[PDB]
This record gives C-alpha cells, structure tokens and sequence, in this order.
C-alpha cells in the first residue's frame, strides 16, 4: 500500500541556485504517454 | 489524513524498507501526481484512503479525492522553479530557464533538470509560487542527461 507523507509548503524561494540549460527539441509523444526525440 | 496544501512524498513498502516512488502536490483538498508513480492504485494519508478520482495514461497524469485543480502556465519567457523532492533529502527549489518540447500537437516547456526517478511528481512553480505543471515524464538526450516535459492538467 502507497501512502504519502508532507514534505513542505510551495514556495518560490527568492536566491536559490541557478542551474540548467534550456533546449528546443522536436518531439513526439505516443498513446503510452512516452515522449521521444524526432530527429 | 493530512490535508494541508503543499508537496508530499509517495512511498511504498512493497520493496526493500521505504521507498520513494514519487512526489505529488495537496491543493484544494485534491492530490495531483503523475500516473506512472501511483499506476492508479488508491493512497493513505495516516489511518485515511485516498482514491482515484481521474487520470490519463496519455497525459501521465492523475488526481485523488477530485477533479484536477492545477491551472497555471508557464508564461514562455521567464525563469521557473522545480521544487525537488529527491529520495531521503530535503525539499529544495531549482532555477531555471526552461526549453522547448516543439510537437505536431504545440510547444510545451521543458526543464533539463537531473534528479532520480523517484523525484517523479516534483512540482515545478512560476515567481507567484503557482504550481505550472510537474516534473518527470520526459526524454533522454544526445549526452545521457535528462530533460522533463512541464506536464499541466486541465481545470475542468
Ligand atoms: C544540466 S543541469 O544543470 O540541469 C543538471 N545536471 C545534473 C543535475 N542537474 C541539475 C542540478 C545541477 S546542481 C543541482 N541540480
Ligand atoms: C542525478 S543522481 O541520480 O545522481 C542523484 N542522486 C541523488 C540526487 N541526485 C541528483 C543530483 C543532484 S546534484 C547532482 N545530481
Ligand atoms: C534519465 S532517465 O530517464 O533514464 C532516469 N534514470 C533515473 C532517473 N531518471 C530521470 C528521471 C527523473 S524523474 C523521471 N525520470
């Protein structure tokens, strides 16, 4: 059995660290729910 | 249970001790995670059930207790965060410029984060603390490393 437990409120938290490039893909997505790289 | 608005862990003890399967977010008294991590399957919540109310395999996507509540939209030109939830640590916020996941379908954002499967669920907010979808369904790319769709729900 599954159960959850709180991990903390939603906040924007101002100074945090900045990381992460930002790509622009061609993608697809299937009846699955599986997204892939069109090429 | 505990209804209280905010991010939860979703564990399961099936495995071997507690394990993290993902993350999910409380708002107005509905829980909302990727299909993926739960596969549908009801939740507790203390000594209370949480039952599945929707869901789409297609959209990864399901909701407890009520119908989908999480309306926001990444804007296309501003920095988001992901409020990380990883196995056993801490919640922590990430920065971020998202990218592109261009389709036949529409562009989506994408955020090309790196956290273990279990991080699935993570909610991803804009600068009004506003959850604009959730992280951990995606692809791999070129290099090995990760990029996840922000996957939003519909407020029917
Ligand atoms: C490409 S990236 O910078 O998004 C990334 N590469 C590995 C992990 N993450 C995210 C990260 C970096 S430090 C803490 N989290
Ligand atoms: C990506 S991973 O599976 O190595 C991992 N294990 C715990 C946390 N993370 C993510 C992380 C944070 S900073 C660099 N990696
Ligand atoms: C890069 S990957 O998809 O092969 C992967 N292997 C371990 C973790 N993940 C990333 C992840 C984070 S949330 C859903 N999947």
């Amino acid at each position: 059995d599954m159960y959850i437990e709180r991990a903390g409120d939603i906040t924007w938290e101002k100074d945090a660290e900045v990381t992460g490039n930002s790509p622009r893909l061609d993608v697809a997505l299937d009846e699955s729910g599986d997204f892939s790289l069109v090429e | 249970g505990e209804t209280t608005d905010g991010v939860y862990r979703v564990m399961t003890r099936r495995l071997l001790g507690s394990t993290q399967v993902g993350v999910g977010v409380m708002q107005e008294g509905v829980f909302h995670t990727m299909w993926h991590v739960t596969k549908g399957a009801a939740l507790r919540s203390g000594e209370g059930r949480l039952d599945p109310y929707w869901g789409d395999v297609k959209q990864d996507l399901v909701s407890y207790c009520g119908p989908w509540k999480l309306d926001a939209a990444w804007d296309g030109l501003s920095e988001v965060q992901l409020l990380a939830v990883p196995p056993g640590e801490r919640a922590k916020n990430i920065q971020t410029l998202p990218g592109i996941f261009k389709t036949k379908d529409g562009d989506i954002g994408a955020v090309a984060l790196d956290y273990p499967a279990g991080t699935s669920g993570s909610p991803i907010l804009d600068k009004c603390g506003r959850v604009i979808g959730l992280y951990g369904n995606g692809v791999v790319i070129k290099n090995g490393s990760y990029v996840s769709a922000i996957t939003q729900g519909k407020r029917e």
